[PDB]
């Protein structure tokens, strides 16, 4: 299909007060490698991140786009996004390709930032958004994702063990998955500070 | 026109133990977008100590258990002895092989003990490719059970964990809680959860209510 | 899919890794695909999983009844030629299957490749699967006839861990037989991950 | 189709028809072969040259190959069609199995050839 | 191409058009459309005109050979059940629309139709063709219980002037067939 | 795709091919043989698909070996080449036709040497010269600009070098060796195995 | 997907289930399927999901603009001929439909919407993948002036038979009740399918996973 | 059978205490032409056992054919044995799948009733060799429309007598007639009990059209 | 599906079905399509349902600022124009069988059909629709010249009732309406 | 159908593409470049349909000549590989998308060496060593088998001459010449066209 042709993987789970996001390293073309530091999770502000699955190209494209229309308003306005407006900006973005779609499924996550609460939600190519309260998943392998998040999430879990819950859920269900992998690059956020780490995965 | 398949649903699960070999599938028979059956079990009793699972095309699953249950008398009346569970698993790849340029819509799974008491799992392919394995995971929802397994039964991916084998209490519960995760996301998954013991001393069977959406 | 194979000195190396995968989901990671026709044969599996394992177990029943009627073992040529003639029988209705045929024989050495389109060829290396392009570039630097036993292990090993990297199709573990004058003898079987700490420092 | 039993058994347990054909045998020209270690010989007697006759087409030593010749006695109409299916038979040998047939692998062909004669329906 | 059939007391009433086309160019300007298969049994035949005037043939070659072998006049449902067999055998290749009636001893007029699936049922009144569909309103007010013969004439005699004048692949003059115990009264007609 | 010529002299008969057995992208083998003996005066050229050249040429092969075990003396050129056309034709109109295109070379004692030119549809043609593969499109304006038919065989080795360097100029393919047989009133013999040297 | 109206003796009852099914994985198991467009029309939606969200927004507010303008309550007849003239200007390319009832001046009123852009008054209306067994209660329980227990309790049995007899349906029911004074929406109805509990821990401690390289970044 | 050209519609039927109860129309239609409207759709099976079908009539009557044979040889032979209602239902199953598998089926749906040694018995079987039980079944859009009113009786009340059976598929025959374009008012009930097979005369329903004056 | 008008003397009478279908389920079980256009022009429309509810508002928009200027009642001719100005210049992308009835003071009742090509002709009595083919037969054998207003109720009447029958598409409960110099008498009947 | 190569070093760029210009089964012409400069320090190595490589990437060409016109001093090799990727991804969803990969090569006086990837779906990705072309599944793997981050110019030169000697053994193309450049803090340099002499 078109969303197999360079594959990809993106996970997102809330947590106490904290949330965190994940993502794969692979760049390739079908069956073969390119390099295995692709970008696909962006900052937009702080404590407010949001991960890109597809196409490579509408990868790159989506997010630049995005990245334009945010700076104007975070200058017309004299403040930062709330998680859940980003949400109708981006829905907006795909939606006017109505028919002729960016090939790819955003998902967002952040932490509210007066009330440091969590946020997640999930887009489907044409904008059709969904807030949950637990996970969401998008790429190429979301059915073995569906099988890590349903058995190993909890509900209030301190951002030590969301980590290790986030990181068995990506490196077991990306395993599986033929067009996804080469590295996995982990962001937990909260409200005092972020931390960003890479696993040990299989470069098979 | 007339197409000759169609997809019935159904998920089959066996894990080998060291002594026993656990085999249980949902009861829901379902094509299209209805609901035909709430009870359609998988589970089918060859032998004392060898039970298939068959998911896919329903025509096919009643048509392959009734030819290899005619061919288990065929080896007794002309050898005074019951198949064993590598001899069954040998026979049914030419069984599938037969058919190989209208082959059957069928996923098989073979779960038994072998000479020694211990736990044998066979997995096919619709053509008739097989191997031995320790836990497989066939039909529907196939990709959310294996890899759940791998974690858990495998040990993979973990770090300073410690090896000790599966029990067979742990086994159940550790059924009994992956078909829960499973019939939420899968439309398919059903009903009812027939579980299958294969011991040293007969065959235990098990029924497990799941939601009915 | 990763296999390769070639002839030097001291006999045959046959290599090949274990990942079979179904669309973009991967079925399993443990698939012998280096499957043992004789204590004297061995032969490959490449495209069809199902039709390398029939025809070559088939090929197996055809070369035992050749042993009793004629009180010596066949040889590599006769058998390729065997598996050559039945497949062609099926030519057009779809048929996948590229397999090596290896072995010792009254000649040395044996090492033909036969395809299910009918190709029938000898060689001194071989290499066949998705990920087979990726295979001879580095099998073609570190190729020698007279190589050593453990250099040639090394060889045929890191062969298939470069292959695994770049193809998405390849995967699992590597394993390695060694064909010699009395028969073949296994060798190892490494988990391309240990490899990767392994080759890496 | 000509569905008859022509050798069967006899009373005391042989085949006539068999040793019947030994006797057609036993009034055919004379054979002989030795071997030495290196070089075989083998030859006919009793050519009963007329000398107005082609001394070529009267001749009982033929080849299957290049290294395996043949002499028969006998009667020579039945004699020349299994030496004509001989020579097919190690001919596919070469299409097989790459090497020229062996001297003991054509007379199994021969003589099983010969034996499931004495066994089919309406057959002398 | 516009065939009809109904029994009264005594026996059956056919009628048939007489217009063959061929895509739009009348190849048969009269046709004979009502063909006799035994004394007292007919059949009116639409479709294909090649496939129907074989099957036709067939029967009246086993029918007439079974007749003689028992020594007895046929059954209405016996030439029925013929048509049926080949029907549904060669129902992959075959395009009839065989309405089969006729006069019995034992049960009277019969009315059989076996449309193009292969199926057979008996019925009051049959009705058949392409251009049969627009009188399916008038043959259903019309129809009385218990005519006449000669109310059974005036009412097949309507029913077909009126698909004629409608359709496009139906016309020509009317050919009606009366088939009691004494014998077929055949009559050509127009208006 | 792949190649082999067919120039014919006064008593001999010069024909070459390539050595390559390619693949998808890649060669499997470097010195592969396209020929194939069937008497000690006639040789076959076989170019085609995958099973079926090798399969259709040594069916041909059993049956002149078998002429001549049955007969004492062998074929013809002649009448082995129209021998060949009979088994494509007959199997032509089949549920499995041979895809091959072929050129026999021959000598015989009664009429010198000869070339036959055939194709996957079984056309014959007596021809001084021939070529088959996409190189025929390169390499037969050079052969007859150059011919002769009373030319010597050493000249025309030298016509076959000058006939092979313009392939490896203009023509996409990889090509690099070629081996060589030449027929006379003393059978077959090897020529040296010309190349070009890739290093 | 299940979404199914009523008429009763005072007002307009709505119901739908809560799911979204991607192919044929369960995505969403709480989807909010019924909209709002003014404080007296609600409308739920069934089709494309991203379809119908734009849809219900852009005619919300228009009658938002409308009324501010004249100052007084809008109509549903108003809500519905905004709607057709739109899909039939898209021609069907825009999946969407939709069940649209409220209670203007002159009543209650409940219309359904095809995605061609023909539409229908009508007492009681089923749409989505499983209308065929909701639509069968309706048609053997339906009374006209029914009181709203009545009304609540026929069409939550009737999105209910939806749910155990269709494969893309069935969660959670939602509701609700418009009437000349009153709005009742609620979501959580009734929970028919719980999850069942888990029994093996699968619990693992701080330190199963190797890491690479971890990076700290302080915020304020 | 390539293309159905006369064909039938939904077919009921739901077991009770001590017998089955089945139910279907009597139109044949043609596209969307009904021009047999006194076909009968449901055979009576020797004493015990019971067969409705959908899909194409002419096929149908050649079912019709066969079973009525492999019943009148059976009995001749004075055995003491008839065939149960699931060998019936065995038999059957076979000779769907082995005549899909030569790509050349019978365009049929079939439901079989049976009341043999104290228990009821109730089959589908399918046009691809699809066969199960259960205790309510419903072919066509019956199994959209009537089999979401069968099952939330059966599950609120497991086992029923035979007059709220009875009732219980005369409601679900006026469904079919409201919102089904292949529909015709005019049904006939069979029933198998313990003392044989019963098949009724051509019922009717009622209608209710009370909506139509709400403009 | 199936639509029916029959002028008189001193106007016209009308009716239809009242079954939609979608494919092969009942989506509407009663349903109205007799639309008034103006307050003694009806319309009844058969074919795609979305596009014949798209066109008779515009054509109600149109007729009615038409007659607001001239201030004047609008003729039966002038709004059978419209609608086939509409169905002529979008041929292309619309399935509509309008039939245009009612009362006009200065020529009385006049009947029009708009089929789905784009043309229009007056005709003495029209019909269309799916099931209309099947009572072609009836209606020319029982249609008489000179009715009453009472007989014209009573024909349509059996007509429709006929093509209900026999249709699958039609079916329903029957619409009425009556349109004279006085008003406009609606009424539904069954049977 | 046609290769180019990657390597790059810790100040250094390595880049060499082939010198064939093909037709249908002839090549036209044996020296051609596919080198396009727009800077002092920035090349471009295209590949691609016929119309679309020439035209596209001089268009591009004539941009970068014209912002260094404008205000003095040239584009970064990140800003003129991220103003390419921009003009394909505009014009993909058009009625006219080029249908061309490239990879983009310059050295930077503040982040020093610098090497980009695309392909004809305007991906961007920033990596040690890539190529194009058929030849790139042969090649990648003699690549990564010898990679150092910490390689001289010197043995990257050889380590090249590796990568090539393999991609005339098993290869069914012919490619028998190949241009070379480097990229470091002077500028462009040509190196030694190498080649393998076919004679």
């Amino acid at each position: 299909s078109i969303m197999s042709y360079n594959g990809g993987a993106v996970m997102a789970m809330k947590g106490k007060n904290c949330v965190a996001i994940a993502a794969d390293r692979r760049f390739g073309i079908q069956a073969q490698m390119v390099t295995t530091d692709f970008q696909k999770i962006f900052p937009m502000g702080d404590r407010l991140y949001i991960g890109l699955a597809g196409l490579a190209t509408d990868v790159q494209t989506v997010a630049q786009r995005l990245k334009f229309r945010l700076n104007l308003y975070e200058l017309k306005e004299g403040r930062q996004i709330k998680p859940y407006t980003l949400m109708s900006m981006v829905a907006n973005l795909l939606y006017e390709k109505r028919f002729g779609p960016y090939y790819t499924e955003p998902v967002i996550a952040g932490l509210d930032p007066k009330t440091f609460k969590p946020f997640i939600c999930s887009l489907d190519l044409i904008g059709c958004p969904m807030v949950t309260d637990d996970f969401v998943v998008s790429g190429t392998c979301a059915e073995q994702m569906y099988g890590m998040c349903e058995s190993l999430w909890e509900p209030n879990m301190d951002p030590d063990h969301l980590f290790e819950t986030i990181s068995q859920a990506m490196l077991n269900a990306v395993d599986r998955d033929a067009v996804s992998g080469m590295g996995v690059i982990v962001h937990i956020i909260e409200k005092d500070k972020i931390t960003t780490r890479t696993l040990k995965a299989r470069m098979d | 026109r007339f197409s000759p398949y169609v997809f019935n649903g159904g998920t089959i699960l066996a894990i080998a133990g060291e002594d026993f070999a656990i085999v249980a599938s949902d009861t829901r028979l379902s094509e299209g977008f209805s609901i035909h059956t709430r009870d359609s079990p998988k589970c089918y009793k060859l032998t004392d100590k060898t039970v298939i699972g068959c998911s896919g095309f329903h025509g096919d699953c009643l048509t392959l258990t009734k030819i290899i249950e005619a061919r288990l008398k065929m080896y007794k009346h002309s050898n005074n002895k019951a198949m064993t569970t590598g001899a069954i698993a040998a026979m049914l790849s030419t069984i599938l092989y037969s058919r190989r340029f209208f082959p059957y819509y069928v996923y098989n799974i073979i779960g038994g003990l072998d000479e020694e008491g211990k736990g044998a799992v066979y997995s096919f392919d619709p053509v008739g490719s097989y191997q031995r394995d320790s836990f497989k995971a066939g039909g529907s929802a196939s990709a959310m059970l294996q890899p759940l397994l791998d974690n858990q039964v495998g040990f993979k991916n973990m770090q300073n964990v410690e090896h000790v084998p599966l029990s067979l209490d742990r086994a159940m519960r550790l059924v009994k809680d992956v078909f829960i995760s499973a019939a939420e996301r899968d439309v398919y998954t059903g009903d009812a959860l027939r579980i299958c013991i294969v011991t040293k001393e007969g065959i235990r069977e098990e029924t497990v209510s799941l939601r009915k959406d | 899919t990763t296999t390769l194979a070639f002839k030097f000195r001291h006999g045959v190396i046959v290599a090949a890794d274990s990942r079979a995968t179904a669309g973009a989901y991967i079925a399993s990671q443990t698939v012998k695909k280096v499957i043992e026709i004789n204590p004297y044969l061995l032969g490959t599996m490449a495209g069809g999983a199902a039709d390398c394992s029939f025809w070559e177990r088939l090929l197996a029943r055809q070369c035992r009844i050749y042993e009793l009627r004629n009180k010596e073992r066949i040889s590599v040529a006769a058998a390729s030629k065997l598996l050559a003639n039945m497949v062609y029988q099926y030519k057009g209705m779809g048929l996948s299957m590229g397999t090596m045929i290896c072995g010792w024989d009254k000649r040395g050495p044996g090492l033909y490749y036969v395809d299910s389109e009918g190709n029938r060829i000898s060689g001194a290396t071989f290499s066949v699967g998705s990920g087979s392009v990726y295979a001879y570039g580095v099998m073609d630097r570190g190729y020698s006839y007279d190589l050593e036993v453990e250099q040639a292990y090394d060889l045929a090993r890191r062969a298939i861990y470069q292959a695994t990297y770049r193809d998405a199709y390849s995967g699992g573990a590597v394993n390695l037989y060694h064909v010699r004058e009395d028969g073949w003898i296994r060798v190892s079987s490494d988990n391309v991950a240990d490899l990767h700490e392994k080759y890496s420092g | 189709s000509y569905d008859r039993a022509i050798t069967v058994f006899s009373p005391d347990g042989h085949l006539f028809q068999v040793e019947y054909a030994q006797e057609a045998v036993k009034k055919g020209s004379t054979a002989v072969g030795v071997r030495g270690r290196d070089i075989v010989v083998l030859g006919v007697e009793k050519k009963s040259v007329a000398k107005l006759q082609d001394e070529r087409t009267v001749r009982k030593i033929c080849a299957l190959d290049d290294n395996v010749c043949m002499a028969f006695a006998g009667l020579t109409a039945d004699a020349r069609i299994v030496i004509n299916r001989a020579r097919v038979e190690c001919q596919s040998h070469r299409l097989t199995v790459e090497d020229p047939v062996t001297v003991e692998y054509i007379t199994r062909y021969i003589a099983s050839l010969k034996q499931r004669y004495t066994q089919s329906n309406g057959r002398r | 191409t516009t065939i009809m059939a109904v029994q009264f007391d005594g026996g059956v009433v056919l009628g048939a058009d007489s217009r063959t086309t061929t895509g739009s160019y009348i190849a048969n300007r009269v046709t004979d459309k009502l063909t006799p298969i035994h004394d007292r049994i007919f059949c009116c035949r639409s479709g294909s005109a090649a496939d129907t005037q074989a099957v036709a043939d067939a029967v009246t070659y086993q029918l007439g050979f079974h007749s003689i072998e028992l020594n007895e006049p046929p059954l209405v449902h016996t030439a029925a059940s013929l048509f049926k067999e080949m029907c549904y055998r060669y129902r992959e290749d075959l395009m009839a629309g065989i309405i089969i009636a006729g006069w019995d001893p034992q049960e009277g007029g019969q009315v059989y139709s076996v449309p193009m699936g292969g199926m057979m049922v008996r019925q009051s009144f049959a009705i058949g063709g392409s251009g049969s569909s627009y009188i399916y309103g008038y043959v259903d007010a019309t129809y009385r219980e218990g005519m006449t013969k000669e109310e059974c004439l005036q009412f097949t005699a309507n029913a077909l002037a009126l698909a004629m004048e409608r359709d496009g692949s139906s016309g020509g003059v009317i050919r009606l067939a009366a088939i009691a115990e004494s014998g077929v009264e055949r009559q050509v007609l127009l208006g | 795709m792949e190649y082999l010529i067919g120039i014919q002299g006064p008593d001999y008969v010069l024909v070459a091919s390539d050595r390559v057995a390619a693949s998808n992208i890649v060669q499997m083998k470097d010195d592969h043989d396209k020929m194939f003996k069937m008497s000690e005066k006639i040789l076959l050229l076989c170019v085609g698909e995958a099973g079926d050249t090798v399969q259709f040429a040594e069916y041909i092969q059993k049956n002149v070996q078998l002429y001549k075990m049955r007969n004492g003396y062998e074929l013809s050129p002649t009448a082995a080449a129209n021998f060949t056309r009979r088994n494509l034709a007959d199997c032509l109109r089949s549920r499995t036709p041979y895809h091959v295109n072929l050129l026999l070379a021959g000598y015989d004692e009664h009429e010198g040497p000869a070339l036959y030119y055939m194709d996957y549809l079984a056309a014959l043609a007596k021809a001084p010269f021939a070529a088959h593969g996409y190189g025929a499109f390169l390499t037969l304006s050079i052969l007859d600009r150059y011919y002769t038919p009373t030319i010597s065989r050493e000249r025309a080795v030298e016509l076959l070098r000058k006939c092979l360097e313009e392939l490896q100029k203009r023509f996409i393919l990889n090509l690099p060796t070629f081996s060589v047989r030449i027929i006379d009133k003393n059978g077959i013999h090897d020529l040296d195995n010309i190349s070009f040297p890739k290093q | 997907t299940t979404i199914a109206g009523v008429v009763y003796k005072d007002g307009i009852v709505l119901g739908a289930d809560t799911r979204a099914t991607e192919g044929m994985v369960v995505a969403d198991k709480n989807c909010s399927k019924i909209h709002f467009i003014s404080p007296n029309i609600y409308c739920c939606g069934a089709g494309t999901a991203a379809d119908t969200d734009m849809t219900t927004q852009l005619i919300s507010s228009n009658l938002e603009l409308h009324s501010l303008s004249t100052g007084r309550l809008p109509r549903v007849v108003t809500a519905n001929r905004m709607l057709k003239q739109m899909l039939f200007r898209y021609q069907g390319y825009i999946g969407a439909a939709l069940v649209l009832g409220g209670v203007d001046v002159t009543g209650p009123h409940l219309y359904s919407i095809y995605p061609h852009g023909s539409t229908d008054k009508l007492p009681y209306v089923t749409m989505g993948s499983g209308s065929l067994a909701a639509m069968a209660v309706f048609e053997d329980k339906f009374r006209p002036d029914m009181e709203e227990e009545e009304a609540k309790n026929l069409v939550s049995e009737a999105i209910a038979a939806g749910i155990f007899n269709d494969l893309g349906s069935g969660s959670n029911i939602d509701l609700c009740v418009i009437s000349k004074n009153k709005l009742d929406f609620l979501r959580p109805y009734t929970v028919p399918n719980k999850k069942g509990t888990r029994l093996g821990r699968y619990r693992c401690e701080k330190g199963t996973t190797a890491v690479l390289t971890e990076k700290i970044t302080p915020l304020e | 059978t390539q293309n159905p050209m006369v064909t039938g519609t939904s077919v009921l039927g739901v077991k009770f205490e001590g017998g089955v109860v089945i139910a279907a129309d009597m139109l044949g239609s043609y596209g969307s032409l009904a021009r047999f409207r006194n076909i009968s759709r449901i055979m009576r099976v020797n004493n015990s056992t019971m067969l409705g079908a959908s899909g194409d009539y002419a096929d149908f009557q050649y079912l019709k054919q066969v079973l009525g044979q492999m019943v009148i040889d059976e009995e001749l032979l004075g055995d003491g044995h008839s065939y149960s209602p699931r060998a019936i239902h065995s038999w059957l199953t076979r000779a769907m799948y082995s005549r899909r598998s030569k790509m050349n089926p019978l365009w049929n749906t079939m439901v079989i009733g049976g009341y043999a040694d104290g228990e009821s018995f109730l089959g589908y079987v399918d046009m691809l060799g699809v066969a199960y039980e259960a205790p309510s079944l419903a072919t066509g859009y019956g199994a959209y429309l009537a089999q979401p009113l069968l099952r939330e009786v059966l599950e609120k009340q497991p086992v029923l007598s035979q007059t709220e059976a009875r009732d219980l598929v005369e409601r679900c025959m006026r469904v079919l007639y409201y919102r089904d374009a292949r529909s015709y008012n005019r049904f006939q009930i069979a029933t198998v009990t313990e003392k044989g097979v019963e098949i009724e005369g051509p019922l009717s329903t009622e209608t209710n059209w009370d909506i139509a004056h709400m403009i």
